[PDB]
């Protein structure tokens, strides 16, 4: 977090990015300033997912682990069976 | 399986995936679109994010 | 044992190796679309005859 | 209607009727307006004869009813009974209730 | 129950198999241990039916018990043959 210290596009800017419902991109820019630019994109989604994973986070109080969906061995098998999910129910705790 | 490194590729589905998949894409489509549909590449890096 | 008209094997729901097996018979019906059961070999049952 | 004895004895089961009727669609009904689906063979029996549990529920609640609707969280058939391990989220690939 | 003492499969494992909620098949097994196996698998049998078997207990609290199922002697027969149910009704003695 700090320091980086807070992305402001700017060409710095930093991977984790640890914010969410972020109205920042647009937001003003305004516009990019005078640096190289490329990577940027990939350093901004590979963060940007994970700043949504990590944005979960909570709402595990309301899943459920997953479990296999599919599935393989399962290292019994032998006198219990093993198949996995489709996921089609709803997970809500109320 | 195990996704890794040293082990090779094997199909997803049988050989009637082929037989099906040629014979829907050929036929199927073709009869209903009659030649208005068209085949088109994505672009990931403008999709993803 | 069972009787089965058509299913599902280029596959995402069910298993192998615990309760199902093929059978060709009693004669008269005609499956064509069994084509998944038993592996590690060559390509050789349903592209030769 | 039985009580014990060594061998209680020969006569007919079932007799000569129920013998050409039903098995009277064996020749009768399906592969061909089908163009042939049915596919028959025997078994093993071990998927149903020796593995299928889990053990977790509470009780049908205490002594009341049992109508039909399909909503929300508390349940076998509820995911508090259905990971994957018993015969329950097993069981809904599809859409229904218990 | 004490002591054999718990199933851990291993192949010990014991007839009785005297558990509910069991997430212990899997659970982790993980996977069966250095022995030979084969039964097991009706050690496994005898002991996972008195599981639910002894597991009634209650439910008897709801029920309804059986009928003749069937009717024949019936011992009486001479004024009074039967016939076992079919009960939809909805069982829960409320």
């Amino acid at each position: 977090s700090n320091p980086t210290t807070f992305s402001v596009e700017a060409i710095a800017a930093y991977t984790p990015v640890a914010l969410i419902r972020l109205l920042n991109a647009s937001g003003p820019l305004q516009p990019g300033h005078r640096v190289d630019i490329a990577d940027a994109r990939s350093i901004y989604t590979v963060g940007a997912a994970a700043s949504a994973a990590r944005a979960r986070a909570n709402h595990n109080a309301n899943t459920i682990r997953r479990t296999a969906m599919f599935a393989e061995t399962d290292p019994m098998t032998w006198l219990r069976p093993t198949v996995g999910l489709r996921r089609t129910f709803n997970p809500r705790i109320i | 399986g195990d996704t890794g490194q040293a082990i090779p590729i094997t199909p997803h589905h049988d050989r009637e995936w082929g037989i099906l998949s040629k014979i829907y894409y050929y036929i199927v489509i073709p009869a209903f679109s009659r030649g208005s549909c068209c085949t088109m590449g994505v672009r990931y890096d403008r999709l993803y994010p | 044992g069972l009787i089965m008209m058509a299913y599902q094997a280029y596959d995402e729901t069910i298993a192998t190796g615990t309760f199902f097996y093929p059978v060709p018979v009693n004669p008269l019906f005609a499956c064509p679309e069994h084509l998944a059961s038993l592996r590690g070999m060559t390509n050789a049952r349903r592209v030769l005859a | 209607r039985g009580d014990t004895g060594q061998a209680i004895p020969i006569t007919p089961h079932h007799d000569r009727e129920w013998g050409i009727l039903s098995k009277i669609y064996y020749y009768i009904v399906i592969p061909a307006f089908s163009r042939g689906s049915c596919c028959t063979m025997g078994v093993r029996y071990d998927r149903l004869y020796p593995a299928l549990q889990a053990v977790i529920v509470p009780e049908i609640p205490a002594d009341e009813e049992a109508p039909t609707t399909p909503e929300d969280p508390r349940h076998p058939l509820h995911a508090h009974q259905l990971v994957p391990n018993s015969l329950n989220v097993y069981f809904h690939n599809a859409h229904l209730t218990v």
